[PDB]
């Protein structure tokens, strides 16, 4: 709180680089928590249209 | 989750009866209670015919009985009475 | 080809139990039935005889000297 | 011609101001505008239904999405916030989760207490006392 | 020694009843950023389509540019707000 | 619809609430046929309740035009500067005094879609969430597979 | 061919274990019943959809109060998969005049005749 | 009775051990009053209230608007106390009733701005091949109201 008008709004949307090793894991399981990741529906700021999907690196 | 409020004797909807849906929602700031809502008036003449039924039909079960009653002590009358002269 | 799921079998599990417990209430009546004859046969026929009031008491309505009149009013005008 | 119609303008233009945005000869020629317009008043009433549900999935879309950043799962807080009688709806949580997160934090420890409290109760079943959050208020 | 969440990030949550019962008095300052959990401050439209779009991470086709009837069905006075 | 026509977000005035309250409506301008059948229940209005309405709220300024006209007026002009002008033709007195209601009781903006049912200017209290509210903190701030 | 469904008398048998079950007493029974359509009468019989309108149960999930006599219980087994029956059960007495308009049928099956809005 | 460690032993899940009542009770007990302290001394700053004004639940703080979509019957201008508030919080701490918070808790005022009408609303039915088209258009009523102060008291 006490910020100002745009670096609220830049810190509120700003995208997250995750990371997910992926060794010993099956696929679908890695691939739905990197799909929620990828969509922003992880975020409660989430909507369709307002663009708040994330990176998702996984190794 | 409204079989936890059945549980509990309770609305099964919170909209249902209870503090959230029949106190006033809003009242004048000297403290004077707002006129009735609309709602509320319609459901408390709900409520109030609904009690004026179950009042109706416990009296007309119980005349019913005491109707029998009568009838059965007057058969029974009937017979000791014509077993006579 | 359509197969029965686990929502169907439980759902239509907890109709059977409604329609059980819908079963024992409708077992212990009040009244026999030498019990309850002409228990409301009094507020039945008052209550026919409001219909066949209702029914039989319909007609034009009252027509007015003042509404007819007051049809004038539409060149009330300004002096 | 007795009395042909004179009024005739203004009823291709009521029906074409809601055209106005169209594309292609919708915007303009009336045989068309007609179908287009009427097919529109069709699905903005029936997206009022759409509007109301849309809404309400986009609510548990926010509070699963905050509620798992708190390691609870969306039934898991809803049922055991009923259970506390906290009968706050799902948009005034959608709202908290978003603007509010540390009242939306506490609502997910009442909740994850509840939670917790429901299991050891169905646990140690039997006659015991019952949990200090697990207490209902009765209204009589 | 119980927490209900791991009262370590964003608020220290600490729940209450009150002694009728009827409210949940719930307590919940500020987790601040300790000091030592810091790092000090240091000290042709082709091409220039897959630029933009390996820059920004995004796809090509927003950077494509679009027709004179969806510049002009724009709002370019949108109602503002907060 | 909703696509065709302009929205907007709810307001007030000047803060209409908040220090004191005052009546968005500056002028109304009535305009009554002497002699005409349209503007009869505009005149039984002037007759009996415009004055009564008047003295109801003295920040009103009413105009009683009454001119020869063939469709009668009611012209509301507010505070904002908007103008909404609206018929009492071949009214009633009680539909007209509900219409002259409506308008001293709304204020001079759009009667256009408003988007949300609120308007909040200061709606987080807590702060806003960004992404690292409810994320712990590492020592050192290091991130995944930083070796110092 | 599909006709109307006689359902015989053992049916409507109480056993022990059915008094273990719910709540019930075979001497002394309850006098009024709580109907409550929650199946609609749409595909169903038109017997049942006019006994769903002579008990006054178009709408769903609004209960009605009816006698436990065996002509209301005849048209109840008509339709027994469409309703719900409790036993309108009273804790304190009916209403009197008095208590006329201060009544709740509350959730459980009973109607008191004091309906304040305080906790307890 | 023993089974030894395997996978399916245990449950998965970790066990928690919910405390006693006694210096739980105990432990509520200083919450509340240190809550009731910040409450006393004015510690807050402000506050916002989620309240069940109407038929649905506003969430809300001071100075602001709220869109009703009926007619309350109200002056414009006239003050409103709005019972039903169900949450207050500020920074620092929440209240939550069960449902609702006490009358003598908190006090949550706003006067109404303006009744106007809305935009208006169009009802439309067709079905194809039936000639089967009706119109309608609605204009419900609205008004709004400016919520002025949330005050709050300690009475915990």
């Amino acid at each position: 709180s006490s910020f100002s008008r745009a670096p609220q709004q830049w810190a509120t949307f700003a995208r997250i680089w995750y990371l997910l090793d992926g060794k010993m894991q099956p696929p679908g399981k890695l691939a739905a928590m990197a799909s929620i990741r990828l969509q922003g529906l992880h975020k409660p700021v989430y909507h369709a249209l307002s663009d708040c999907g994330d990176h998702v690196v996984i190794m | 989750g409204g079989q936890w409020r059945l549980q509990q004797g309770l609305a099964a909807n919170p909209s249902g009866y209870g503090p959230l849906t029949e106190l006033p929602d809003w009242s004048y700031a000297d403290g004077r209670p707002a006129p009735p809502m609309k709602g509320q008036l319609r459901r408390k003449a709900e409520r109030e015919t609904f009690a004026r039924r179950v009042v109706l039909l416990s009296q007309e079960m119980d005349a019913g009985l005491q109707a029998w009653q009568l009838r059965q002590q007057k058969l029974q009358e009937e017979q000791r009475k014509q077993e006579n002269a | 080809p359509r197969f029965v799921s686990l929502r169907a079998k439980q759902n239509m599990i907890r109709r059977l139990e409604i329609e059980a417990e819908n079963h024992y209430w409708l077992s212990m009546p009040y009244m026999t039935r030498e019990q309850e004859r002409g228990h409301a046969a009094v507020r039945r026929r008052e209550a026919f005889e409001a219909i066949k009031a209702a029914a039989t008491s319909k007609f034009p309505p009252h027509r007015f000297i003042a509404d007819q009149l007051d049809h004038l009013n539409v060149t009330k005008k300004w002096s | 011609l007795r009395n042909r119609v004179t009024d005739r303008y203004f009823r291709i233009q009521e029906v074409l101001k809601h055209a106005r945005h169209f594309r292609g000869r919708k915007n303009r020629c009336y045989r068309l505008a007609v179908r287009t317009v009427i097919r529109a008043f069709v699905k903005c009433t029936k997206a009022r239904y759409l509007k109301k549900k849309n809404m309400r999935t986009l609510w548990i879309n926010r509070i699963t999405a905050a509620s798992q950043e708190h390691g609870l799962k969306y039934p898991a807080l809803i049922g055991n916030l009923v259970k506390c009688q906290v009968e706050l709806n799902r948009k005034v949580l959608a709202d908290l989760a978003i603007y509010e997160p540390k009242t939306f934090k506490s609502l997910a420890a009442l909740a994850s207490r509840r939670r917790h409290e429901g299991f050891a109760a169905a646990l140690g079943d039997g006659k015991e006392p019952e949990g200090i959050f697990s207490r209902v208020v009765q209204y009589h | 020694t119980y927490s209900p969440l791991p009262d370590d990030y964003n608020c220290n949550v600490e729940l209450a009843l009150t002694s009728d019962g009827r409210t949940i008095v719930c307590y919940h300052p500020s987790v601040d950023i300790p000091y030592e959990h810091t790092k000090p401050i240091p000290r042709e439209e082709g091409p220039m389509i897959e630029q933009l779009s390996k820059m920004f991470f995004t796809t090509k086709h927003r950077w494509y540019p679009h027709g004179r009837y969806h510049r002009c069905r724009k709002n370019l006075n949108p109602p503002k707000d907060r | 619809t909703a696509r065709g026509t302009p929205s907007r977000f709810l307001a007030s005035v000047l803060h209409n609430g908040l220090g004191r309250y005052v009546q968005q409506l500056q002028r109304l301008s009535f305009s009554v046929s002497r002699d005409g059948a349209s503007s009869r229940g505009a005149r039984e209005f002037v007759e009996r309740e415009v004055i009564d309405f008047a003295r109801r709220n003295p920040g009103v300024v009413i105009y009683v035009n009454s001119r020869p006209c063939c469709v009668p007026r009611v012209v509301a002009e507010y505070l904002n500067g908007a103008v909404r002008e609206e018929s009492i033709h071949c009214k009633s007195v009680e539909e007209i005094s509900t219409l002259v209601q409506k308008l001293a009781d709304q204020s001079g903006l759009d009667v256009i879609r408003i988007r949300k049912p609120f308007h909040t200017d200061n709606p987080s209290i807590q702060g806003q969430w960004h992404p690292f509210t409810n994320k712990p903190t590492t020592f050192r701030g290091l991130r995944p597979r930083e070796v110092q | 061919k599909f006709t109307r469904s006689r359902i015989p008398e053992k049916v409507f048998q109480a056993s022990p274990e059915d008094h273990e079950k719910y709540g019930g007493d075979p001497q002394n029974p309850h006098k009024l019943h709580i109907v409550t359509r929650i199946k609609s009468t749409r595909r169903r019989p038109y017997w049942e959809k006019d006994i769903i309108k002579m008990l006054g149960l178009e709408k769903a999930h609004t209960p009605q109060v009816h006698k436990n006599i065996p002509s209301v219980n005849a048209k109840l087994k008509v339709v027994k998969h469409l309703i719900r029956i409790k036993p309108l059960k009273l804790p304190q007495g009916l209403p009197a005049e008095e208590n006329m308009s201060n009544t709740c049928l509350k959730s459980t099956g009973e109607l008191v005749v004091q309906w304040h809005l305080k906790p307890v | 009775g023993y089974v030894p460690k395997t996978s399916l032993s245990s449950p998965p899940w970790p066990e928690v051990v919910l405390p006693d009542p006694v210096e739980e009770t105990r432990h509520h007990a200083e919450v509340v009053k240190k809550v009731n302290e910040m409450i006393v001394t004015g510690q807050y700053g402000r506050l916002f209230a989620v309240v069940h004004f109407a038929s649905r639940q506003w969430k809300v703080t001071s100075e602001d608007l709220i869109l009703i979509g009926n007619e309350l019957d109200l002056a414009c201008g006239e003050r409103i106390r709005l019972e039903k508030v169900l949450l207050v919080g500020a920074d620092n701490f929440t209240l939550l009733g069960k449902p609702l918070l006490g009358k003598d808790l908190v006090r949550v005022e706003a006067t109404v701005i303006e009744k106007t009408e809305s935009w208006p609303r169009i009802i439309m039915r067709f079905r194809k091949r039936k000639n089967f088209k009706k119109k309608r258009i609605v204009t419900t009523p609205q008004t709004v109201l400016r919520i002025n102060s949330i005050e709050i008291a300690p009475c915990l």
